């Protein structure tokens, strides 16, 4: 299939299909006929796939035919026009030379930016090994025009000198002499700076892709790692270590994933990130949400709070996942973006476009102890420029993010570290800086991402995690107010034929708050709309009198207990195995 | 080339089926370029010879040998030492007489067949004499002799008085020992072939000798007239039996491929006397770490005294480079230190060779990239170029002592927007190489060859005249610079500019503190630093009068206990860039003390390296990028100015002091004696240090007016700073594990108790009592806090949550344990009431002027 979508750009692709796939064996393509003329698809791989599928399986014949085509193009261009060579035909041979190494596109300001594919035999930065890098000027292309094109120029000159020393009449001898003289005059032009600049600005129209800038890192299943390209489309990791048509640019210098090992470093990391916290039935949802940070966007919209513990593994795990990734997924994100008012009433500062293309946000610094949480959190956590997720808030032991919120945010999760000899801070001093531990944790992260992809494709449908949800409702209990009243006076009572009106529930909530917390003025409409969207939404139905009726429940009075018929509203083996 | 392509196709496609194993006796043909050995049958030998002959006529590089084996033609290898460097005449009469004498020995061996037979002699000659060394081969390919008979004939020929005479009259000084006695056994070069370091021998003259057993005194040696008519590779082959001219008469019975590029490395690698290397054995192999195929260079370099290649341990099997330590420029600077004139003539010969191949490739039209290539070969050790931030190619020039500096950029890179020195260099020094090209062409003019070569050379010179003057054109030079911008690229020079923490840019050079002593690198180096300090100027560490006055007036004024060194230990370590201990100093003490002298001299000694004139508004900012970036790229920040009397300042200092872009430290804060830098915090920040100077018989204004203007005083103080820098880490590597001093920690805890609130609470109202069985709840602790604060300081309302979490996150967290009940109750501690005495079993919660350093 790959070859036929590669040459589907040919208008008459059926003839090469029957030429190449009716081949030992073949047997008339085993009588499929493109599976009876299969339907085309979107922008798949191109002719560069068949271009790459030589050069390591049969490199000698491939090199011979590419050299022969190179010489054929140059011979046609020096035979149609007598001896002089100029910018566009040098650009054409250059495009035939590295059409699979360089592209060029217009991005923002009307200027053409060049992207160069890199090879192992090339000076890279740290980890651009099989990825497109942005060049302000194609220095390698200028070098290749100056040096490597001279070999083909000498091939043309040798062909001309061979044709000169042949026995035909003197008119063809004189024609070849003047052709050789003019070509010799035009040969040194490829070393000229202005000529090479003209050739580059002419080849800018030939190397054009026009679907490169807008489709650069839109694919979420691709990672730029130090070994190359990591693809998480399949259940196992792919680790593309060869030429590819995936047009990604940004990379990470430390990922370097050699699958999941069992050496000393990954075992130390497994014993370090867990087994310090006493977990119930191998409770692992926390780092499970610390996975999926390799996914770019279009995911679930949860948020984790880890403001618990003083000298725990608080900043260690956050900063170590931050160091595991790079400009792919990292953002320091000072909490004043979402704390201490809405800065200067400005949403288009940082915020979304700081997290643009990111898949991990984190908030670690502390303002004093407590300021604010709400700001514009409700706007950013909702899907709507593009949507991304996996924000982990862990600032300090102090409860900083504590204001009023009653929008039944089920997408917010709270957790604290139950475990905070000496403190042993060397795990945050120099243990993170080791590249081997970062490599091992990236291996653990991709292993647990594919563990998500195998069993529970989505954390909503996974196995029940009691601790976080308990601490979460405990943080919801931190908000309490109406949440408390619902979990308190309000009780699911089906066998009860009583129907609770809006004003009755509002007055009960006001009385409970007056006898429970404090005294203040009440608004019946405001309390009604506040309790309208709460967890009793399922128990509120439409009355035939165009009103709302609270059915199948009871409201407890002062010193009222539960009535019958009413309801309220460890592996022996290792932990990371199947559970 | 076509005929080389043809030979390549014959070898790989067809003759590959005759490839022999190493040391095979069937081998008759050796291709020393491809390292292949063959046993060719006669049919395929001839086909080879037709291809080699076509390659020979076009001057192609061949290194084919034939193996003589046990029965083949005779070869004589003469290695001559000559009187002079002039090719000896070797005219037909001398060579004719040589043939006769050679034949007398063949005849005397008794192995010639009876009857009339032609045998052909061929003399191939070394094309030129090199240092009086000359050579010829005598080939008698048709005369098929046993190896043992050849050895016998060679033995006799060595002692031939007539041969010795002939050679003597030719100017040979070794006529007794010039014939190789292994001539019988050595593999023999095919005509047109040579060792890769030599040029092929040229056929000068061949002779036909007829012998007749019936008429033994008639030995006519007819010279051969139509040699060009034959396949000479074929005819001259000792093992061939199917020649046309040469008909057999049967008698009775590693890899180099330098591509003319690493020969320069060989030429510059031998001249140093570093064949044995006790301190620099590792420094050569990692200098070739940039070289991919370094196996053949290391096998050529370090395999000869002897030492068995250090038992071929290969530096633990090709150990990778730890960092960007060294490159080809290290070996390049390892020349020009022992043999400067030899290195200069080697590089000049290379420069002339590159320009000559560019001129002969394209006859007169010399363009921008050719000059750029020769310039990159010329000063590739001095300039680099990058695209740092805005995509503009900025240049960086290495500075040498014989140059106009600015003040102190003596051995470091300097940033340039236009390479002025390269623009001057192209016009001045490259014109010498251009003139050398013209002298070579004019010398080739005065040679006696045919008129077409004269016409080609004359038109080449005429075309080169208008290109020689083009190197002075401004547009041509600007284009050459723009073209060489792609050739001087490094792709990482800006990325690693000042990222090495153990390097300092000093007015004398480079200070390296990687190991214990200071280096003061004052020569060529590959360290890619650009930032420099022109005030430092380190004179190592003297003990003269100036540094004595600096240590007597700088220290020995503030009192200290047990010879405390911590204060200017923390005023040291500013020469480090980052990744260090995150302590912060507060000098809230003294009015006319050293907080204006030390804290300013330590920043005036440094420069753009570590000095950030940071104002108070970084600390006093209320709410909360683009503020501390002058501290991010540096390693010292300071707030000298006395601003107000009393302000609140906590701001973002909770992340400023500690790491977390790049981690950096060594901030020293000193507003005044006023009570400025105070805000109540409950972070238990042990990284905040406060020292008060105990001084306010003379103020000594000369130390505050003009002594720190003196460069010599700054040099002495920098010497003291660096001396105590390596005095630090060899005893206490890291300031946390330093020996405790009661004075500084007592002042810090006194200041922390002066902040009152939490530390006064759990130091006065709480005592650690393991014997107390009373377990205290958090609510009881909060109630005791409220009662004690109302009855001790101020009556105010309290909400339980804030002081509850403050107590749960205080120093009391060691007393707090995660119980099975999951509670923050107090264990192993007690709370004291009003006027309560602490019960038993409970715990509370010289200066000499001389030799004034070091402590236990």
């Amino acid at each position: 299939s790959n070859v036929v979508f590669a040459l589907a750009n040919t208008s008459a692709n059926y003839r090469p299909l029957a030429e190449w796939f009716s081949q030992t064996g073949g047997k008339e393509k085993l009588e499929k006929l493109w599976n009876d003329a299969s339907h085309h698809t979107e922008k798949k791989i191109t002719k560069r796939s068949i271009m790459y599928w030589a050069h390591k399986h049969a490199p000698q014949q491939y090199k011979e035919i590419v050299e022969q085509g190179y010489f054929s193009i140059l011979a046609e261009y020096v035979y149609s026009y007598n001896g002089m060579l100029e910018h566009y035909m040098i650009a054409k041979v250059i495009y035939a030379m590295m059409g699979n190494k360089f592209v060029v596109d217009v991005d923002s300001n009307g200027k053409y930016v060049w992207f160069e594919f890199v090879l192992p035999g090339q000076p890279m930065n740290q980890g651009e090994i099989w990825k497109w890098r942005k060049e302000v000027n194609p220095d390698e292309l200028h070098i290749y025009i100056s040096e490597n094109f001279s070999r083909v120029m000498d091939r043309i000159t040798e062909h001309i000198k061979y044709h000169l020393s042949q026995p035909h009449e003197s008119n063809i001898l004189n024609y070849y002499k003047k052709l050789l003289k003019a070509f010799e005059r035009s040969k040194s032009k490829i070393f000229n700076d202005s000529f090479k600049k003209g050739v580059i600005r002419q080849a800018e129209f030939l190397f054009r892709q026009r679907s490169f800038i807008q489709t650069l890192d839109t694919n979420p299943h691709l990672l730029g790692v130090g070994n190359g390209v990591l693809s998480i489309e399949t259940i196992p990791a792919k680790l593309i270590n060869h030429f590819h048509e995936h047009p990604i640019h940004q990379y990470t210098h430390i990922c370097y994933v050699p699958f999941n090992p069992e050496n000393p470093w990954t075992k130390l990391l497994l014993n370090a990130l867990q087994d310090i916290i006493p977990e119930l039935d191998a409770r692992l949802w926390i780092m499970f949400y610390l996975s999926t940070a390799i996914f770019r966007g279009l995911k679930e919209a949860l948020m984790l709070l880890w403001l618990g513990g003083g000298c725990n593994g608080k900043t260690f795990l956050m900063r170590l996942v931050a160091m595991v990734l790079g400009d792919h997924y990292a953002s320091k994100l000072n909490i004043s973006l979402l704390t201490s008012c809405r800065e200067t009433a400005e949403k288009p500062n940082s915020a979304f476009m700081r997290l643009k293309g990111r898949g991990y946000g984190y908030f670690e610094e502390t303002n004093k102890s407590e300021v604010l949480n709400t700001s514009r959190l409700k706007e950013m956590v909702n899907p709507g420029f593009q949507m991304t997720a996996t924000m982990v808030a862990a600032s300090n032991y102090n409860f900083i993010i504590d204001t009023t919120d009653h929008g039944t945010w089920r997408r917010l999760r709270h957790y604290r570290s139950k475990v905070k000899k000496k403190e042993d801070p060397r795990f945050i001093h120099e243990y993170i800086m080791d590249p081997d531990c970062q490599n091992a944790f990236f291996s653990i992260l991709v292993y647990f991402w594919e563990k998500l992809q195998k069993e529970y494709n989505g954390q909503i449908k996974k196995v029940f995690c009691p601790t976080i949800e308990s601490e979460t409702e405990a943080y919801r209990k931190s908000q309490d107010t109406l949440h408390r009243f619902i979990t308190e006076r309000v009780v699911e009572s089906p066998s009860a034929e009583t129907v609770y009106n809006l004003s009755e529930v509002v007055t009960a909530y006001a009385e409970w708050y007056n006898t429970n917390i404090n005294v203040k003025r009440h608004i019946a409409l405001e309390l009604s709309q506040e309790l309208e969207n709460s967890v009793l939404e399922k128990y509120l139905q439409w009355s035939p009198n165009k009103t709302r009726i609270l059915k199948g429940c009871r409201i407890l009075h002062k010193f009222e207990t539960l009535q019958p018929g009413e309801s309220y509203i460890e592996p022996k083996n290792k932990w990371w195995e199947w559970s | 080339l076509a005929e080389v392509q043809a030979l390549e196709t014959l070898l790989t496609r067809e003759l590959s089926v005759f490839l022999t194993e190493p040391g095979s006796k069937k081998t008759n043909i050796i291709n020393r370029i491809t390292g292949k050995t063959y046993a060719l049958p006669s049919t395929e030998l001839l086909r080879l010879y037709e291809h080699l002959e076509q390659c020979r006529k076009q001057g192609a590089l061949m290194y084919f040998l034939e193996r003589q084996g046990t029965y083949s033609g005779l070869m004589l290898d003469y290695d001559l030492k000559l009187n002079t460097n002039a090719v000896p005449p070797l005219e037909p009469p001398a060579l004719s007489r040589l043939c006769h004498r050679i034949f007398v020995h063949i005849k005397n061996s008794s192995v010639l067949p009876e009857g009339s037979h032609k045998i052909h002699f061929f003399f191939t000659l070394k094309p030129e004499v090199v240092q009086g060394k000359y050579g010829f081969h005598v080939l008698i390919p048709g005369l098929k002799l046993a190896a043992s008979t050849k050895k016998s004939i060679i033995g006799s020929l060595q002692h031939d008085a007539t041969v010795q005479k002939i050679l003597h009259e030719q100017g040979v000084t070794n006529p007794e020992s010039c014939l190789d006695p292994h001539s019988a056994s050595v593999p023999s070069l095919l005509y047109g072939s040579s060792k890769l370091n030599h040029k092929p021998y040229q056929l000068k003259t061949g002779f036909e000798l007829v012998f007749d057993s019936s008429d033994p005194d008639y030995i006519p040696i007819h010279q051969i007239k139509n040699l060009e008519s034959y396949n000479l590779v074929s005819e001259l082959s000792l093992t061939n039996e199917q020649g046309s001219l040469v008909r057999p008469v049967y008698c009775a019975a590693m890899l180099h491929d330098p591509e003319a590029r690493y020969l320069h490395k060989i030429l510059n690698l031998l001249p140093p006397e570093y064949y044995v290397e006790y301190p620099l054995w590792s420094n050569v192999v990692f200098a070739l770490a940039n070289t991919s195929a370094n196996y053949r260079p290391l096998a050529e370099w370090f395999s000869q005294t002897g030492g068995k290649e250090k038992l071929e341990k290969l530096w633990n099997d090709a150990s990778h480079h730890t960092e960007k330590k060294i490159t080809k420029r290290s070996i390049m600077y390892w020349a020009h230190k022992h043999a400067p004139q030899q290195y200069k003539e080697i590089v000049e010969q290379g420069y002339f060779s590159i320009l000559a191949e560019y001129v002969y490739s394209y006859n007169g039209m010399l363009e921008h990239y050719m000059i750029a290539k020769v310039i990159y070969a010329m000063m590739g050790n001095k300039f680099v170029v990058d695209v740092d931030s805005n995509g503009k190619y900025v240049w960086f020039e290495f500075v040498l002592p014989g140059q106009p500096m600015n003040q102190g950029e003596i051995w470091k890179w300097r940033k340039e927007v236009n390479p002025d020195e390269l623009h001057i260099y192209i016009s001045e020094n490259f014109s010498r190489v251009m003139d050398r090209i013209t002298e070579h062409i004019k010398y080739h003019l005065s040679q006696p060859h045919e008129s077409n070569i004269l016409n080609y050379y004359k038109k080449l010179l005429k075309a080169f005249e208008r290109s020689k003057s083009k190197i002075f054109n401004d547009s041509f030079k600007k284009g050459v610079i723009r073209q060489a911008e792609f050739l001087f690229r490094q792709r990482s020079f800006i990325q690693t500019l000042d990222t090495n923490p153990h390097l300092l840019g000093v007015g004398n050079g480079v200070l390296s503190i990687e190991t214990i002593p200071a280096k003061l690198i004052n020569h060529f180096h590959e360290h890619p630093i650009h930032q420099y300090t022109h005030i430092c100027y380190v004179p190592f560490n003297p003990e003269n009068p100036w540094t004595k006055l600096l240590l007597n007036a700088l220290q020995d004024i503030i009192p200290e206990l047990d010879a405390r060194l911590w204060i200017m230990f923390y005023l040291s370590t500013a020469i480090f860039r980052g990744l260090k201990e995150a302590l912060m100093l507060l000098w809230l003490g003294g009015g006319c003390n050293g907080k204006t002298f030390l804290m300013r001299l330590v920043a005036m000694v440094l420069g753009d390296h570590y000095a950030s004139k940071l104002n108070i508004s970084l600390l006093t900012s209320c709410r909360e990028n683009s503020a501390f970036m002058r501290l991010k790229g540096r390693g010292y920040g300071y707030f000298e100015e006395t601003n107000k009397s009393e302000v609140l300042n906590t701001s973002r200092l909770k992340e400023m002091v500690n790491p977390g872009f790049q981690m950096t430290a060594t901030m020293v804060a000193a507003s005044n004696y006023n009570f400025i830098i105070d805000t109540t915090d409950h972070g238990t920040w042990r990284r905040l240090r406060h020292y008060r100077s105990k001084v306010k018989k003379k103020e000594d204004p000369r130390f505050i007016h003009e002594y720190i203007m003196d460069p010599d005083c700054q040099n002495a103080f920098f010497s003291i700073l660096v001396y105590f820098w390596e005095k630090l880490q060899k005893e206490y590597n890291g300031q946390i594990k330093k020996v405790f001093c009661p004075t500084i920690e007592s002042e810090t805890e006194a200041y922390r108790k002066s902040q009152d609130t939490l530390h006064r609470f759990i130091t006065e109202r709480v005592v650690e009592s393991p014997s107390a069985e009373t377990v205290y709840n958090l609510s009881e602790v909060v109630t005791a806090y409220a009662e004690w604060y109302n009855t001790n300081i101020n009556v105010k309302r309290h909400i339980a949550l804030e002081l509850s979490q403050e107590l749960e996150n205080s120093v009391l967290e060691k007393y707090l344990q995660w119980s099975p009940n999951k509670t923050r109750i107090l264990k192993g501690c007690r709370i004291l009431h009003k006027f309560e005495t602490l019960q038993p079993g409970e715990s509370y919660i010289c200066e000499p002027k001389n030799k004034w350093w070091e402590w236990s």
